[PDB]
């Protein structure tokens, strides 16, 4: 008689638009993606099927598997992205519990290494310029793989030397050398610091306070002050706070009611800004700050903060990841109707790892919609890598000095 | 000058005359390759060549011209972007045929970002704005959330000080789509840089244009959020005739978003030490609980840590 799937439930189609009979184009848009979603979830029905919720985790490991060695030539547009595509693959990998051969890990590292600059960061691929994100992706990676090898591929100096050179009076940083400042850039160069132990007392000054200048009148985040609230720029914003300890800098309250209206009522995905589409991606930017939340309020003393759930409907977004998000031959995607990449595949993974799993001090809870196999290891929501790859990484960089102490 | 990468008599770099005394640079991914992109031989043509005169440093009109090709083929390499610009100062390029061309480019790729910092750099090397306007607004009428296409109009209007006509440009906007939540955020960085909201005039206007929006449509969340937003850093309960008005809509206007904001009334009333707590308090809880149960179920765990924080301090208690 019960409906276990929130999704399936009779009472659900009541949260469809309700466009007061004013179409706009973001009307019509919202109403077509509703109706597609709708296809999905009633399919069981209409077929005259039990519904049971599988992650295809076989599928998903080869098509990683094999992109971790090869790409077709639809890839050319990330040809100077190639360390995020090492991180992404990686990552998901680790996220379906998927160990690395030493074989694999030391050919990154090897990749790697040809990526690195000899006065400091990384490139999208051999011989190309340092960039701030290509930087993230080739230190997270190496975090990933965990081994000494990765973590010596690593010049700290010179690293150090790169951040200085992007850092701005303002307290900004520019994402390369000639090129602009960017939320992103503040997050990229803190979780690259923090991570390799670089961080000196003035790298990040004024920093807290530019990224600060960001958030707006709707409680969440733009790229550059003054600029629209954006899911990705947000988590970028809060979890360099997170990094800083400077997370007061921000009204975390507006902050809260901003990424919690940022679920969709009806896909039970997240959207990025409001009033635009729900994507796949965003079950991580936007709902991985609700663990940074958590802990920045739980560090306060906030009483009323629940001890089992996150500040958002867990259930829904693994719903709609599991049944709209998941391609048949492998990999996972934006919504139905787009195709599988790699990115996708990614921040929809560690979306659903954030929603299967609470953990707030002592207290630990888990949530796994369909079969019990679905369940990821976790992910740690400030740097987007296991948990265990952060401990360790941290504590190896501390047996270093800050260069040069 | 130029030959076009999808013209029917396009020739390979390597069968090119022009090129001959020049050995091209194969890419170096090492003896046992990860995430090795299997190009096409155009890409790899041109990108073979690419690495030869950046490594040469050559600083020359065919240099300059193979960079169109690479950014053709990836637009988000900024590692050619970089010695473009280079080869416009150093050749001495001229900056307004460059304009043309970064403006054909954004055109056909509005999603990149190199393409828009390539702009500005443009922009402030002449130091001329007088494009950049009307420019945008060509790209906003395709896409009018272009998230790069606002940052561009913030920064030229920012740079050059440009406000006069922006507030005319977002009324327009707003009528062909009074849920594009760029316009609202674009309206209020205006209204701010100018006028500014601690005001009457201008404020009062600002609140009656609102709630004549949401009063034609009820659920667009943006106006809404632009309400809340120019009202909330002075105070809700400041304003006493808000509480009454917003609960004369709900009978024919309701919504999730009308009882959410119901509940932000009542909880700066109950932070101020209204008349009559536990009176107050009550409504809130009815109205969190509504909200989680039945209204807005998707933000239950929400609404119960609101209902939960609002207890936990405006309880009767000592
Ligand atoms: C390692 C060198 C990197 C050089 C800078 C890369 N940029 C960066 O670090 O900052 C970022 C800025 C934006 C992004 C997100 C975009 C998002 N997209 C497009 C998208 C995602 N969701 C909906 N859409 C339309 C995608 C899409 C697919 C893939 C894959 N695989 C990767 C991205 C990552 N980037 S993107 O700008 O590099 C990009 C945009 C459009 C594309 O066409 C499909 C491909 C990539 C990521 C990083
Ligand atoms: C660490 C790092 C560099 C992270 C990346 C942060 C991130 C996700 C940035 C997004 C930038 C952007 C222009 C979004 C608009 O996308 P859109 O209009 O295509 O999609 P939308 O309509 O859903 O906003
Ligand atoms: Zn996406």
């Amino acid at each position: 008689w019960s409906e276990p799937l929130y999704s399936l439930r009779p009472e659900h189609a009541r949260e469809r638009l309700q466009d007061d009979s004013v179409e706009t184009v973001t009307s019509i848009e919202q109403a077509k993606v509703e109706e597609k979603i709708q296809e999905v979830f009633s399919s069981y029905k209409f077929n005259h099927l039990v519904p049971r919720l599988v992650l295809q985790r076989e599928k998903h490991f080869h098509y990683l598997k094999r992109g971790l060695r090869q790409l077709t030539d639809a890839y050319e547009c990330l040809d100077a992205s190639r360390p995020w595509l090492c991180y992404w693959i990686l990552h998901s990998l680790e996220l379906l519990d998927e160990p690395i051969p030493q074989i694999v890990a030391t050919d990154v590292c090897q990749f790697l290494e040809l990526c690195q600059s000899p006065d400091g960061g990384f490139g999208g691929g051999p011989g190309q310029y340092p960039h701030l994100a290509p930087t993230y992706a080739a230190v997270n990676a190496l975090c990933i793989i965990g081994t000494e090898e990765a973590y010596n591929v690593i010049n700290r100096e010179k690293l150090l030397q790169y951040l200085y050179s992007l850092k701005q009076p303002d307290g900004s940083f520019l994402m390369h050398v000639g090129g602009e400042v960017d939320v992103r850039s503040a997050y990229c160069a803190a979780s690259v610091a923090s991570l390799t132990n670089i961080i000196t007392p003035d790298l990040f000054e004024g920093t807290a306070e530019w990224i600060a200048r960001c958030q707006n009148w709707e409680g969440g985040i733009g790229g550059v002050p003054g600029m629209e609230a954006h899911g990705g720029y947000t988590f970028c914003g809060l979890a360099a706070l997170v990094i800083l300890k400077k997370e007061r800098s921000l009204n975390l309250k507006s902050l809260l009611q901003w990424v919690t209206s940022r679920q969709m009522r009806f896909e039970g995905g997240f959207q990025g800004r409001c009033n635009k589409l729900v994507d796949g991606c965003y079950s991580f930017w936007q709902a991985g700050l609700l663990p940074l939340l958590h802990r920045a309020l739980h560090a306060q003393g906030d009483p009323a903060l629940s001890m089992s759930h996150w500040m958002f409907h867990q259930q829904a977004l693994q719903e709609y990841i599991l049944m709209c998000c998941q391609c048949p031959a492998g990999g996972l995607l934006d919504k139905p109707g787009k195709s599988r990449d790699f990115y996708h595949t990614c921040y929809c993974l560690s979306g659903l790892s954030i929603a299967q799993h609470f953990g707030s001090g002592a207290m630990l809870h888990d949530v796994v919609m369909g079969v019990p196999e679905n369940v990821l290891q976790p992910t740690h929501p400030v740097y987007n890598i296991g948990p265990d790859k952060v401990i360790q990484a941290t504590t190896h960089f501390l047996q270093k000095p800050v260069p040069g102490f | 000058g130029f030959l076009s990468l999808d013209s029917p008599t396009y020739v390979l770099y390597r069968d090119r005359a022009e090129w001959a005394d020049i050995d091209p640079v194969p890419q170096n991914d090492g003896p046992s390759p990860v995430v090795q992109i299997i190009y096409s031989e155009k890409f790899r043509d041109v990108y073979d060549y690419f690495r030869a005169v950046l490594q040469r440093d050559e600083r020359s009109e065919r240099a300059f011209k193979l960079t169109r090709d690479a950014i053709e083929l990836n637009a988000a390499n900024y590692t050619v972007w970089h010695f473009r610009r280079v080869l416009l100062r150093s050749l001495q390029k001229d900056l307004q045929e460059e304009m043309n061309y970064i403006i054909a480019i954004i055109e056909e790729q509005p999603k990149n970002y190199q393409v828009w910092h390539h702009r500005r750099v443009l922009v402030e090397w002449l130091k001329d704005p007088s494009q950049e306007l009307e420019f945008i607004a060509d790209i906003l009428n395709q896409d009018a959330k272009n998230y790069h296409a606002w940052q561009h109009r913030q920064w030229v209007i920012q740079e050059f000080r440009l406000w006069d006509n922006e507030l005319q440009y977002v009324d327009q906007l707003l009528k062909e789509d009074v849920r594009n939540n760029s316009v609202w955020n674009q309206r209020h960085f205006v209204i701010s840089n100018t006028t500014g909201y601690s005001d009457r005039a201008v404020l009062e206007r600002e609140v009656q244009y609102t709630l004549e929006m949401i009063k034609l449509v009820p659920h667009n969340e943006s106006a809404w959020n632009y309400l809340k937003g120019i009202l909330q850093d002075r105070g809700l309960s400041r304003y006493p005739n808000l509480l009454n008005q917003l609960l004369d809509l709900q009978p024919s206007h309701s919504s999730p978003y009308l009882i959410a904001f119901l509940v932000d009334i009542y909880e700066d009333m109950l932070e101020n030490q209204c008349d009559n707590k536990e009176d107050i308090l009550n409504k809130a809880l009815e109205l969190c609980e509504i909200l989680a149960k039945e209204k807005d179920t998707i933000r239950k765990e929400y609404w119960r840590y609101i209902g939960r924080s609002l207890q936990s301090k405006h309880s009767r208690e000592s």
